[PDB]
């Protein structure tokens, strides 16, 4: 299991609480989008409040729209970012990893012989806590099943059974296994 | 089981209900399937 | 006033825009569900209807 | 021939209910397209409601923690901004 | 100056009014009880040949 730090993009109001970042630099993509956002419209403001027109501030969001519907459109679902075995040469920026969500079919994404099926290389079920994917384990668990309502800590429907197996990969990951008991401490004496 | 259930047309308007005389039985057609039967391995003595 | 022209000729075209894209269609699947319990029984057609030809006259015989 | 089975109506209906299930989606069908035909051009005077809802529903949207952009101003709120029209009326009528 | 914004806010609204049709995207599909007699044959059929559907 691989953990990133948080982000988010453009949309809500993120774009206030984490203010005063303008350039990108080792950021997400959109982060780095956020941070084009926060340029164009400090720019256009502080424009606007030197030449008293109101219409820099104007095409400020008109370009700001530009930026954000060219992100939202035009991004390439030609991603395989996905962390295994000893290389990850795809991107060395940061990104969200790659998860196989649950679905209706495999509640607890255990790949079991959805890998023969359609993914062939089917990227690790992520961690129990990573995205709010509990909500959604629970829901897709009772979903046409009937509780007595004597239990609201439900264990009466043998939750406790049902889990997510440690590997969820066609492969068990054999070499980062090894890395993890045996690091490969760079240059070593011998060397 | 516990799901909603509802047929579509291909299901109700390109078919129907034939009537079917007591002697002229008509048989289902059914998956392909094949029965084996081997011996498992006992741990314990 | 030429703002007003380029601004109200940009507004025509994209509400022009917004009327062609408006007249998309939709589509309607009919989806059958089986008869409830109680209204399958109240259509059931009664035994008396069903098989009354057991004694219409005889199968050996005509009428 | 075969069974077919639809998982839900925009809320998990558990395979228990008959009738319910073709009152409630008809209701949904109604709500939709009374939704749609009073959310189109052709309005007649519900402007003034939209726009009472738009602006305090507005504002609140950001007094919570966040709110999509996507929720902001496409929850029946777009059109709610129509009173930006009246406004401007309004001033060039003074201006 | 500020006549230029009100005109444009004007003229924006109305566009914006405009706009707001396409949000509202249903789905619509109706519902219709079997016939009786495939009703009956449905009801009273023991395997079900394919497992299950989901639509």
């Amino acid at each position: 299991l691989y953990q990133d730090p948080v982000w988010f993009q453009d949309l809500s109001v993120i774009f206030k609480r984490p203010s005063e970042i303008i350039p990108t630099r080792d950021q997400s993509d959109s982060e780095r989008i956020n941070a084009m956002v926060r340029l164009v419209l400090y720019c256009s403001f502080a424009v606007a409040l030197i030449r008293q027109n109101y219409l820099y501030a104007i095409l400020g969001l008109a370009i700001i729209a530009i930026i954000s519907l060219a992100y939202a459109l035009g991004a390439k679902k030609t991603k395989s970012n996905e962390a295994y075995g000893n290389i990850r040469p795809y991107s060395v920026k940061r990104s969200k990893k790659s998860c196989s969500k649950s679905s209706a079919n495999n509640p607890f994404s255990n790949a079991t012989v959805g890998a023969l099926l359609d993914n062939e290389a089917r990227p690790p079920a992520c961690s129990y806590d990573d995205n709010d994917m509990a909500s959604t384990m629970r829901k897709n668990f009772n979903k046409g099943l009937f509780r007595n309502l004597d239990d609201v800590y439900e264990v009466e429907n043998s939750q406790r059974q049902f889990y997510t197996m440690p590997v969820t990969t066609a492969a068990p990951d054999l070499t980062a296994f090894g890395q993890f008991l045996y690091g490969s401490k760079g240059k070593t004496c011998k060397e | 089981l516990s799901q909603l259930v509802a047929y579509g047309a291909q299901d109700v308007y390109l078919t129907g209900n034939p009537q079917i005389t007591f002697f002229k039985t008509v048989y289902r057609r059914y998956t392909n399937f094949a029965i084996e039967s081997i011996q498992q391995t006992i741990n314990g003595s | 006033t030429s703002f007003v022209l380029m601004l109200l000729f940009t507004g025509i075209i994209l509400i022009a825009t917004n009327e062609l894209t408006y007249n998309r269609p939709r589509e309607i699947q009919y989806r059958y569900l089986p008869r409830d319990l109680d209204s399958f029984i109240r259509t059931q057609e009664m035994p008396s209807a069903i098989f009354s030809s057991m004694w219409d006259v005889d199968t050996r015989r005509g009428g | 021939n075969v069974g077919s089975l639809e998982l839900n109506n925009l809320s998990t209906a558990e395979d228990v209910a008959t009738l319910q299930n073709q009152l409630n989606k008809l209701a949904e069908e109604k709500h939709k397209r009374s939704t749609w035909k009073g959310l189109t051009f052709r309005i007649a005077v519900q402007d003034m409601w939209e726009a009472l809802t738009g602006i305090p529903t507005d504002i609140y949207q950001n007094s919570g923690r966040v709110s999509l952009k996507e929720l902001l101003t496409r929850d029946d709120r777009l059109r709610g901004l129509g009173l930006i029209f009246f406004l401007v009326a309004v001033v060039s009528i003074f201006f």
